[PDB]
């Protein structure tokens, strides 16, 4: 029914219109200064003028900087474009890990576009030169409340020839795209056969022109990918374009700024609206020192958005690098210029809350023995370790048929599975390598 | 109309200097570094003579100096009609393209060609048009009547005027300007069109064209779809000499004027020996534009070679250079930066807030004071004030930490952060 | 008035059976942008040439 992978059960930082964040509130127990910090950095995504800022997110595992970025990514919205991404998915050997970083810098930022086509439609009836040729064809479209005939250009014409259409076919033609899709063979023939592959679609009500407007949001870098490449079409030229080069190639910055520029001109008329969004890199460690020198030049560029990293060391030694270190694998240039939000952890009573509200949204029922034992499970082995004992004692509630998890099903859970420090005490002893 | 939002680099506009080349304490922008932006005007006025090639130039200094900003300054200051080529220096590394050759490709992006030509032009209102074909044959006949305010005459027209005058919609209200050599059609304005003037005008058009873009124009037919699609590279170099001596001839017959170019190459210090003493070559050539590094990092080991080279960069490559340095700031120039900054973001501070926030500015570095004072407004901005209160400083100060602090946090809980061999203490007690 | 609420009413109406309320689903074909780049230098291209 409702899936939970160790996540869903945060619906954003719940934080009051005074800033004060409460200690129980939206999937969160305690964590008040990343929350309403992590507030402040919302509000600042909601500026829309800032840009360059960098905002790494450093601490401990199980201590809540994933769940924060799903906060975030959760507080901002689904009109805010959210990129997630991880620093190991960076490198590339069709291009350059810099016109990955540059490209995803490219694809944090949207832009929502207005505008209008026209939509054409009706039954067939002619196809037939003008009268004396070059090989045009007016098509005339006849539906319900209206009957006009259309002159149309070769390529939409040899689509038309295409999709094996005839007298009496109704087909769907767009104006300003030449789209062409056909519906089926009207219900007038459809007593010419008894049997016949073709169905028979009622005729189109309306009229044959229409118009409407769409309030459709595509991301600047979609038009970047519309701006570098041949995507596809209807043609030979247009397939044999895309069949030709279609590998995916480095973006020179001149056409950027012909997009950004043709951008401006519709930014300038009143039609569209730039808003910033999100790139989010996890694992900001794994990145090589070139990653890491593109974005110090990156943070200095114009179009690089606010930027939330992830990075879980702290003195160790940067990818590339020799001799060099320094605090979570970042270079102390990129550190200078990022802002650090530190982590804080939680007691055994958080972890009690955290394995309950966990219990709630897992829709499992936990008595107060077995939760008191969780709690001192969480507070020896793990807090990934309770939370990933959950489900066990809940299967072995199902098997022994109880409704409720019991001190015997979390004690088999103990017996059937161990943690890290039993594993490690285990492979201790070793006869021949256990 | 250039696109301007706030920029780290957008509130400088201009070297900002006089005609003795002294600079001013605050103009354009710029504030301090007085022997940076003198030698920088030195550059500038070097680039606005064009008499000299071939030289290079090297910025350096440590961190909150601006060195790239005063090469934003040179390139602000430098104007239009001049190109200007800003790299990085880890964008020569490509796996499709040779670095070398990247190398060689900005080079030639640097320096750009101008060339000039004469064209006429009709620009006049459309009285009728009584166009004459044949329902059978063809061959179509067009007359239209051309009006302005002292002509008015009849133009017959041939089979292409015809042609662009039926491939695009025209009426007698709507009014044209046709230009005759290139046949395309102006469908200007209707009955916009408020026209003055002669009929026929004749006016010079000036296009730009940087040498790169002629080398693979030159290369094949197809080096046009690679110069949009980006998939060039390894040219071979008998385009380069015979363009070479095509753009010397151009020169010595008085075709096509050249301007020399700035070439800026950002983050210098991680680049490939190969690269260096291919610049090592490179700067002896003829059209060879001005060369401006900026060399950020510190005395290390070159990329390329297991010895510690001093400056990160051998010996052969700053030989042949001249170098500038920059010093640090004093605390009333932090203030005076954050106020400009105030200037540029549109932010009211207060006396208070601006004294905290040049202490924090002095204690910890530039860059966090200025986010601290974007932030700052909007901690305000909150409480429904523009003004700025020192509870937001604060309030930003305590939020945001500084890198040194968290350092401290690091060190205090290196149990909880994960070491160099991967161990971590993921639980609290045994 | 008494005839705005029923006529305010009778597009919910018009909704929750069965969206009639014009029923425009878009076919969400591609986007209508028609600068091209590449033609403002094909005339750059033809004097090169
Ligand atoms: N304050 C908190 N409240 C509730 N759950 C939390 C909290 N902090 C962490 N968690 C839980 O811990 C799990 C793992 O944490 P994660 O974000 O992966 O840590 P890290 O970011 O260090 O890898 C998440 O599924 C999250 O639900
Ligand atoms: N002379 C100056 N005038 C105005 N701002 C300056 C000046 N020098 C440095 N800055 C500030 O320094 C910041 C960028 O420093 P940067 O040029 O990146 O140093 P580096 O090149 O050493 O990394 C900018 O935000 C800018 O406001
Ligand atoms: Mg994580
Ligand atoms: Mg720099
Ligand atoms: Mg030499």
């Amino acid at each position: 029914v409702t899936r939970t992978a160790a996540h869903t059960h945060i619906k954003g930082l719940g934080l009051d219109e005074s800033g004060v964040a409460k200690r129980v509130e939206g999937g969160f127990v305690g964590q008040i200064e990343a929350r309403e910090a992590c507030g402040v950095i919302v509000d600042l995504i909601k500026a829309k003028k800032m840009s360059g800022r960098a905002i790494l997110l450093a601490g401990g595992p199980s201590t809540g900087k994933t769940a924060l970025a799903l906060a975030i990514s959760q507080e901002l919205g689904p009109k805010v474009p959210f990129c997630p991404l991880v620093g190991s998915e960076l490198y590339s050997v069709e291009v350059k890990k810099t016109e990955t970083l540059m490209e995803n810098f490219r694809r944090a930022i949207g832009l929502r576009i207005k505008e209008t086509k026209e939509v054409y439609e009706g039954e067939v009836t002619e196809l037939t030169p003008e009268d004396k040729t070059i090989s045009h064809v007016i098509v005339g479209l006849k539906s319900a409340k209206g009957t006009k005939t259309l002159r149309l250009d070769p390529t939409i014409y040899e689509s038309i020839q295409r999709e094996k259409v005839s007298i009496g076919d109704v087909i769907y033609i767009e104006a300003n795209t030449g789209a062409v899709k056909r519906v089926g063979r009207s219900d007038a023939y459809a007593t010419e056969f008894d049997l016949e592959t073709e169905e028979y679609v009622p005729l189109p009500k309306g009229e044959v022109h229409k118009k409407k407007e769409i309030v459709q949001d595509v991301t600047l870098h979609d038009l970047d990918v519309a701006n570098a490449r041949p995507q596809g079409g209807q043609d030979v030229i247009s397939m044999m374009g895309q069949l030709l080069k279609p590998k995916k190639t480095e973006i020179t910055e001149k056409l950027r700024q012909e997009v950004n520029k043709v951008v401006a001109k519709y930014i300038d008329q009143g039609v569209a609206e730039l808003i910033p969004g999100v790139l989010f890199i996890d694992e900001v460690n794994m990145l090589d020192i070139e990653i890491f020198t593109y974005l110090n030049k990156a943070l200095e560029s114009n179009i690089a958005p606010v930027v939330v990293l992830a990075s879980n060391r702290g003195m160790t030694t940067v990818r590339g690098t020799e001799d060099v270190i320094s605090p979570h694998g970042v270079p102390p240039d990129l550190i200078d210029r990022l802002l650090i939000v530190r982590t804080l952890p939680y007691d055994k009573d958080e972890i009690r809350t955290i394995i309950e509200r966990r219990a709630t949204v897992e829709r499992l029922q936990v008595e107060s023995s077995a939760l008191d034992l969780l709690a001192t499970m969480g507070t020896e082995t793990s807090l990934r370790y309770a939370l990933q004992l959950l489900a066990p004692c809940g299967i072995l509630a199902q098997t022994s048929n109880r409704k409720e998890i019991v001190v015997n099903d979390v004690n088999e859970a103990k017996l059937l599975f161990l943690d890290a420090k039993r594993s490690t005490k285990i492979l201790e002893t070793s006869a021949n390598y256990l | 109309k250039s696109l301007s939002l706030i920029a780290a680099h957008s509130h400088i506009t201009g070297l900002g200097l006089d005609e003795n080349l002294q600079p001013r304490p605050t103009s354009e922008g710029m504030v301090g570094q007085l022997q940076a932006r003198r030698a920088a005007g030195v550059i500038l006025k070097m680039v606005q003579n064009g008499t000299i090639a071939g030289r290079a130039v090297l910025v350096a200094g440590p961190p909150s100096t601006g060195k790239t900003a005063l090469a934003m300054g040179v390139s602000q200051s430098l104007g239009k009609d001049v190109p200007f080529t800003a790299i990085a220096g880890s964008e020569i590394f490509s796996l499709e393209l040779s670095k070398t050759e990247a190398l060689t490709q900005a080079f030639r992006k640097s320096i750009g060609i101008k060339i000039k030509e004469e064209t006429e032009l009709i620009e006049g209102e459309v009285v009728e048009i009584q166009i004459d074909r044949s329902i059978t044959g063809g061959h179509k006949q067009g007359k239209l009547t051309i009006k302005t305010t002292d002509m008015e005459t009849i133009y017959e027209l041939g089979n292409k005027m015809i042609d662009g005058l039926t491939k695009e919609k025209v009426l007698a209200g709507d009014v044209i300007s046709i230009d005759k050599a290139s046949g395309k059609i102006t469908k200007l304005g209707r009955s916009v069109q408020c026209p003055e003037g002669e009929l026929q005008k004749r006016k010079t058009v000036v296009h730009t064209v940087s040498l790169h873009e002629i080398d693979v124009i030159n290369s094949r037919t197809q080096g046009f779809l690679a110069l949009f699609t980006g998939d060039t590279g390894e040219i071979r170099s008998e385009v380069r000499d015979q363009i070479n001596t095509k753009v010397a001839e151009w020169k010595e017959e008085g075709k096509a004027e050249i301007v020399p170019g700035v070439l800026f190459i950002d983050e210098v210090h991680m680049l490939d020996i190969e690269c260096f003493s291919f610049i090592n070559r490179a700067l002896e050539d003829e059209f060879a534009p001005i060369v401006m590094m900026a060399t950020n990092r510190g005395v290390s080991k070159t990329r390329g070679t297991n010895y510690k080279s001093p400056h990160g960069l051998p010996l052969d490559l700053l030989d042949r250079s001249i170098i500038i340095t920059t010093k640090s700031y004093n605390e009333q120039e932090i203030k005076t930066i954050l106020s400009i900054r105030a200037q540029e973001e549109e932010v009211e501070l207060s006396s208070d807030a601006l004294d905290l926030l040049t202490k924090t500015g002095v204690e910890t570095s530039l860059r966090y004071s200025s986010n601290l004072i974007s932030v700052a407004q909007q901690i305000a901005m909150k409480r429904k004030n523009n003004t700025v209160e020192v509870e937001d400083v604060k309030r930003a100060y305590l939020l945001f930490l500084d890198s040194a602090r968290s350092v401290k946090y690091v060190q205090e809980n290196e149990s909880q952060y994960i070491d160099d061999q991967g161990n971590v203490q993921i639980s609290i007690a045994k | 008035n008494f005839m705005s609420i029923v006529n305010c009413l009778m597009q919910l109406r018009k909704v929750c059976n069965h969206p009639n309320l014009f029923e425009v689903r878009p076919i969400l074909t591609s986007f209508v942008l028609e600068h091209c780049v590449a033609s403002d230098y094909k005339d750059v291209e033809r004097t090169l040439l």
